[PDB]
RNA sequence: AUUGGACUCAACGCCGGACAACUCACCGGGGACGACAGCAAUAGGCCAGGCCGAAGACCUUGCCCGCUGAGAGGAGGUGCAUGGCCGUCGCCAGUUCGUACUGUGAAGCAUCCUGUUAAGUCAGGCAACGAGCGAGACCCGUGCCCACUGUUACCAGCAUGUCCUCCGGGACGAUGGGUACUCUGUGGGGACCGCCGGUGUUAAAUCGGAGGAAGGUGCGGGCCACGGUAGGUCAGUAUGCCCCGAAUUUCCCGGGCUACACGCGGGCUACAAUGAAUGGGACAAUGGGUCCCUCCCCUGAAAAGGGCUGGUAAUCUCACAAACCCAUCCGUAGUUCGGAUCGAGGGCUGUAACUCGCCCUCGUGAAGCUGGAAUCCGUAGUAAUCGCGUUUCAAUAUAGC
């Protein structure tokens, strides 16, 4: 019926409550028109497994989201990772799936983590002050 | 809170060293009942903890009460439960013989043969402090297992430091304890 | 010469010479004085011959005209007064 | 719906803005020309209008973000003040701007006093649940498949 | 409905997971409605300091992080049943807080 | 409790570089020493 | 007086040392300060005033230790007497002991060659065999799964409180409710070069194949030995001796460490359409706050003032993140791109703001225009960058963390 899932690999945080259902295909995207994204700028990285879904697909399906909070360039991806994630979550095939495993995953777990917990020494994770 | 519990814990019978260590002090544990904060002393000769007609105990209160809040200001008096296993009063016997007339040579051999006779994975009583000349020495023994890095000195093994008030200088010991418990059967 | 002519100055009151200082010297004396200036107040309402020991105090309006000796760290010095200086620090004179 | 957000926020609150320079409630109040935005910028305002779409912005900030007081206004409406070689604070927006601007917005009843703020009333949210229907109305031709089909 | 609320945050949780396990099997027992063992974001306090006591020596500090496992349980309220909670042998390591909401 | 460093640490008689963070109201090196048998330890 | 320690690495945003009193350790001026002993002759207090910065400090007055020694103590000395601590050789793999054995002997062999490894890590062959400390193992950091898991976290349907009417609901998770799916923090599994295709030898060890969260130190960290470097630590702490024992003890006042022809080290800001106004969206965590941050209300232009609300803190607040991006507005040049000094003015912090503070507002808008020799940091969410808490707590952080 409805989909809720929020993991999505957690690019640095994400808070993507995923709500994906099926109805008469009015899809309001996080209390925003799709035709009318509000975000737009951001909304081109997100809207690339939907795309990929294509129209008939997202026309029939009915998504909503629940957000806390993420970077913006974070909310960007794993937005977009829970998307697909409650894409593959309905009754679907495994062709959507190896089409978006095809281009740059948006399944898996970002690999690259939060940050390193830079050390005493210098100003940053790994960078040190100039020695003469 | 858990802060000031640590403190109490490390400085209360802490500074009673100043005073307790001729009796054979040898470190405390907290038994904190709400009640009562319990304070215990482990004498390894407590008939001077005994006093001269209670002239021991009873120095024990005025400072317990007037900055710390506690109630029913008490210390009973007791040992320790393995004479060689506890270092602290070993340095201090160490200290002692040195300063006493006791073989200073052997002193620091018989103190360390007698710790490792006693039950221990490994000990080491090593002496930085000119005892001689004019000039600074050591005097490490090396005996049983003692890891350096790790768990146990962290938790594990112990330590057993005191003071030597000599004309010349002021030394000490670092007699390291560790219990008889198997680390990895790797 | 400060809100008025010269003149008038003298015999103005505390609160409306405060408000012709600037906020700094207002609200220090706003919050009360300690004991040595309230002495230096004191003795120069009297009129005798007064070192007055602090660096930072105000001059006053009628405790124009009459000498202030101030300690810099070396003993003491003898600086004059005028009507330039009234609302002034005393250690601005002797550094 | 004709909610506020089927439309982009430049169209809604510049109609907000338009309704309330309409409106004779909502003035520039006599040291509108001696003040800036707050205390972060460098200079006043250089736009005609920036009383009315300020109160404006504040309104649709209110709906938005539900009641909102005085000081998260003022920390909502922040910059990067410059210090010429320090690092650079955000501190503040300006107390009295803001809170003029709230008083106008009560005064015409658009805003709802609260304990944590001013929750915007709920006339305000109709009226521009309303004017969210013109501003749709603008746009009705995008997507047909809405009513219900 | 009414609860008696337990907060505990302490240095050690093995012996607070322990002492939570006690009441749970006291409540069971007793038939108290219970709210399972919630555990609590911990206070992980740090303060450091530079490890160097003279003045050369380059940058060495040791780092004092320290973890407050916090943890809140609710369980409703009688007599027998609280003073039954109030006998439990807790250890010292945790810090025992009670709210009796009714 | 409110000075720049009048109020001195616990043991080492001291009026600069003195932990007033946490109450704690420990020289660095003096808390540094006696953090682990306070129950402080460098978990990290 | 502009106090000392420290001088390549590994001194010069260090001594948490961002010194307004303390910090204080340099000094001006006082004043108190010798446990015991020898010896001169128990002193102070107490009206007022003289002077005294002032201090019944001591005096005219009201009026119930002089000193040495030995002491404390001494931020005086010697880090070249030390204890303990740390930089550093240095994550460096080294250091080694037992047995036998070669050697007249200091010493050798093990501790060697071949590969391998992050490593004396390991295998293979040896006059070597075994063993310890370091190392690794070990403890942590966080990501995929689950056991229970909800408050003050959470809405995810169940249902309400107001509008859209095109019709599910948009807003509400305060709540009833549901912990359906999740974040969850206590116990557990995971990914061992394990299998397969190369290499090395058939060993120790080595590449893509795995639909798999990390394939072959998953990824980053603390602990880091035998010793020296007579390295720093008498200025965190205790301490030997020489010394100071009425000053180097000891308590405030003022100045000073900020003074500046000046050499040098590290930081903060700066010259584009990659930029000044106006909006838009919610955004991050670490970590504070109850004797302190601040809820809303009122007042001003600001800093801020009163009142009043939340917080012993998954409640609550500092708390907006900026950088950003866009209908856009915005303009062509070394100037709205670019802001050091100084003059009036209002602030709160403090017992005191001239030396010596920061906040705020205005007018002067300058120097200057990507910087040679030389160097410097750095391999993935890392450099860089944009701002953020916290520590030095009265402010002030261009700073450290
Ligand atoms: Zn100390």
């Amino acid at each position: 019926m409805v989909k809720v899932v929020n993991s999505s690999g957690k690019h640095k945080t994400a808070t993507a409550r995923a709500t994906v259902m099926k109805g008469t295909g009015k899809v309001r995207i996080n209390k925003i028109p799709l035709e009318l994204y509000t975000p737009e700028l951001a909304m081109m990285k997100i809207s690339e497994p939907l795309l990929i879904a294509g129209n008939d697909v997202v026309s029939g399906l009915d998504i909503n989201v629940d957000v806390r909070g993420g970077g913006i360039i974070g909310q960007a991806n794993a937005v977009r990772t829970a998307v697909a994630r409650g894409i593959v979550e309905w009754t679907n095939d495994t062709a959507i799936r190896d089409n978006f495993a095809a281009y740059d995953r948006n399944l898996l777990v970002s690999d690259s983590r939060q940050k390193e917990s830079k050390n005493f020494g210098g100003p940053g994770a790994r960078a040190k002050y100039q020695k003469s | 809170k858990f802060v000031n519990d640590g403190y109490v814990k490390a400085s209360m019978d802490e500074y009673f060293a100043e005073q307790l260590s001729r009796a054979g002090y040898g470190g405390m544990e907290l038994n904190r009942t709400p009640m009562g904060t319990q304070i215990v002393i482990y004498s390894e000769k407590p008939g001077m903890v005994i006093g001269k007609a209670g002239k021991v105990i009873r120095k024990l209160t005025r400072d317990v009460a007037n900055k710390y809040s506690l109630e029913n200001p008490q210390i009973d008096a007791q040992e320790v439960k393995r004479p060689e296993l506890n270092a602290q009063m070993m340095a201090s016997r160490l200290a002692a013989s040195i300063e006493r007339g006791w073989y200073f040579r052997k002193a620091g051999h018989n103190t360390l043969r007698a710790v490792m006779n006693a039950g221990a994975l490994g000990c080491e009583v090593v002496i930085s402090g000119k005892l001689t000349g004019a000039r600074s020495r050591v005097e490490k023994f090396v005996d049983g297992y003692i890891k350096h890095s790790g768990n146990p000195v962290e938790e594990v093994v112990d330590e057993g430091f005191a003071v030597a008030v000599k004309k010349l200088g002021t030394l000490g010991c670092k007699v390291r304890i560790i219990q008889p418990g198997v680390v990895l059967p790797d | 010469y400060r809100g008025k002519t010269v003149s008038e100055l003298q015999e103005l009151s505390l609160e409306e010479f405060a408000e012709l200082l600037p906020s700094r010297e207002r609200r220090s004396l706003k919050r009360g004085f300690t004991d040595g200036q309230k002495k230096v107040l004191h003795e120069f309402k009297e009129g005798k011959k007064i070192r007055t020991h602090h660096r930072d105090m105000i001059i006053l309006p009628e405790m124009i005209g009459k000498t202030i000796e101030i300690h810099n760290g070396k003993g003491f010095v003898s600086v004059d007064l005028q009507p330039e200086m009234v609302g002034h620090r005393f250690g601005e004179f002797a550094p | 719906m004709t909610t506020v957000f089927d439309v982009p926020a430049t169209e809604m609150i510049e109609k907000l803005a338009g309704i309330l320079k309409e409106d004779d409630k909502i003035v520039p109040p006599e040291w509108a020309g001696n003040v800036k935005t707050g205390v972060h910028k460098e200079l006043p305002p250089t736009n005609d209008d920036w009383w009315y779409i300020r109160c404006a912005a504040v309104l649709r900030k209110i709906y938005t973000d539900g009641p909102i007081g005085i000081e998260r206004l003022r920390s909502v409406y922040g910059g990067k003040k410059d210090n010429g070689s320090k690092p650079f604070h955000k501190a503040k927006g300006s107390g009295s701007v803001a809170r003029k601007t709230v008083q106008q917005l009560e005064a015409a009843g658009f805003l709802q006093k609260v304990k944590d703020g001013r929750t915007v009333s709920a006339k305000g949210r109709s009226m521009m649940d309303n004017a969210a229907h013109e501003l749709k109305l603008e746009l009705l031709e995008k997507i047909p498949e809405l009513a219900k089909y | 409905m009414q609860k008696a609320r337990i907060r505990l945050s302490g240095i050690s949780p093995k012996d607070l997971d322990g002492v939570c396990n006690q009441v749970k099997s006291i409540a069971e027992r007793t038939g108290v409605n219970i709210s399972g063992p919630v555990p609590l974001p911990t206070k992980k306090l740090v303060v450091p300091t530079r490890k160097s006591p003279s003045g050369d020596g380059t940058a060495t500090w040791d780092h004092w992080e320290m973890r407050v496992h916090k943890r809140l349980i609710d369980i409703a309220a009688d007599e027998r049943a609280l003073r039954q909670l109030m006998r439990i042998q807790v250890p010292k390591d945790i810090n025992i807080e009670i709210v009796l909401e009714g | 409790k409110s000075g720049r460093g009048v109020n001195e640490c616990k043991r080492c008689g001291r009026k600069q570089g003195l932990v007033r963070k946490y109450d704690i109201y420990l020289c660095r090196h003096c808390f540094r020493e006696i953090a682990h048998e306070m129950g402080f330890e460098k978990y990290s």
